[PDB]
């Protein structure tokens, strides 16, 4: 019964911002000491009681998410924090209880060119509801004229990507993100991390 | 696509205008995404009609147009003979958005 | 309304940017197009760029001979071109549909004073 976080940051095909991935961490336990304290991370925004004590408490259930984000775009990585992400890609749960273990991998998850490994959202009916995703590639209908499902004036393909490459500056540099909803449910509560 | 057409060239008229202006192309293209604009001696090209039968919240009454698809038309049924400017057609629709030959209206 | 930047006098050979500023209508709810004219000329197109995206469009006349840019902080729009020609003198009109955050019009109605972009 050993489930390392390896499998998550080893997901070298890190999912796109909107098209994040999941792993229902349940009925498993593993020790995450070195990569949580001795980690080379940056902007360890992990909420909860603290960055620690999670490797000391059992978990009700744990859910994993991966984001591939522009460098300082982290500003928008918070529920109720507005921006061109919450409006379009992932407005975090208004009362987000899980946490964030994001950090810059300029080498990892980016290579020279217009990297095709990540995509995000630009145009929507309205602000995306918290804690969900959009798969749609339907065009951006908002207003008077119809557009018969082709891109054009006031109807654009809503998923444009900043396919950056490692050469950028920190704000435009690559940034891995992972979001870990340590959610809390009833009698089935089968995760621990000592 | 590029070769648009506006038959009336430089129409010559006088006060008491029931004039009209029509737009064709070298190709059959969309209908919901084409417009006519008004340009005076030194003014910003103002908006007249976006889509054949259409108007804005403030664009003047007695102002209209019709047609669709293949061919387009406009008119201003009555008007105070105040200003007689150049009129510009422009499809945008699908790329490349482009502008028309431009037809003038004057007074004898 | 709109206020284009000042009448900009750049060399007949140069690389030129151009700036436009809004009023009421917000770019990040619409797109902005660039077109050219002079005193008597056919009102000729350049291109247009979404504001949400960097997606810009233009004839085969501008594949490498064009560059547009936006400002989500100042909400000032810009174009530029590198290694233009003396023929490239014109009153560079930028226009954009009246849009206020899902309150949009479908018409390139709003045409500023016009930067006299003068390659001289």
């Amino acid at each position: 019964n050993l489930c390392p976080f390896g499998e998550v940051f080893n997901a070298t095909r890190f999912a796109s911002v909107y098209a994040w991935n999941r792993k229902r961490i349940s009925n498993c336990v593993a020790d995450y000491s070195v990569l949580y304290n001795s980690a080379s991370f940056s902007t360890f925004k992990c909420y909860g009681v603290s960055p620690t004590k999670l490797n000391d408490l059992c978990f009700t259930n744990v859910y994993a998410d991966s984001f591939v984000i522009r460098g300082d775009e982290v500003r928008q990585i918070a529920p109720g924090q507005t921006g061109k992400i919450a409006d379009y890609n992932y407005k975090l749960p208004d009362d987000f209880t899980g946490c964030v273990i994001a950090w810059n991998s300029n080498n990892l998850d980016s290579k020279v060119g217009g990297n095709y490994n990540y995509l995000y959202r630009l145009f929507r009916k309205s602000n995306l509801k918290p804690f969900e995703r959009d798969i749609s590639t339907e065009i951006y209908q908002a207003g008077s004229t119809p557009c018969n499902g082709v891109e054009g004036f006031n109807c654009y393909f809503p998923l444009q990507s900043y396919g950056f490459q490692p050469t950028n500056g920190v704000g435009y540099q690559p940034y891995r993100v992972v979001v870990l909803s340590f959610e809390l449910l009833h009698a089935p509560a089968t995760v621990c991390g000592p | 696509e590029i070769v648009l057409t506006q038959s009336p060239g430089t129409l010559s008229l006088s006060p008491g205008e029931r004039a009209t202006l029509s737009c064709r192309a070298s190709q059959s293209v969309s209908s919901s995404y084409l417009a006519w604009y008004q340009q005076k001696p030194g003014q910003a090209p103002r908006l007249l009609i976006y889509g054949a039968s259409s108007r804005a919240t403030g664009i003047p009454d007695r102002f209209s147009g019709s047609g669709s698809g293949t061919d387009f038309t406009l008119t201003i049924s009555r008007l105070e003979p105040e200003d007689f400017a150049v009129y510009y057609c422009q499809q945008y629709g699908s790329s490349p958005w482009t502008f028309g030959q431009g037809t003038k209206v004057e007074i004898k | 309304q709109l206020v284009q930047s000042g009448p900009e006098v750049k060399k007949p050979g140069t690389s030129v940017k151009v700036s436009c500023k809004a009023s009421g209508f917000t770019f990040t709810s619409s797109a902005v197009q660039w077109v050219r004219q002079a005193r008597g000329q056919r009102l000729e197109w350049i291109g247009w760029i979404v504001v949400g995206s960097g997606n810009t469009n233009y004839a085969q006349k501008f594949q490498e001979r064009v560059t547009i840019t936006r400002d989500m902080s100042t909400s000032t729009a810009y174009m530029e071109l590198s290694s233009l020609r003396s023929e490239d003198t014109a009153v560079y009109y930028c226009a954009a549909p009246y849009c206020s955050s899902t309150s949009c019009h479908d018409a390139f109605d709003i045409w500023g004073q016009g930067t006299m972009v003068t390659v001289s």
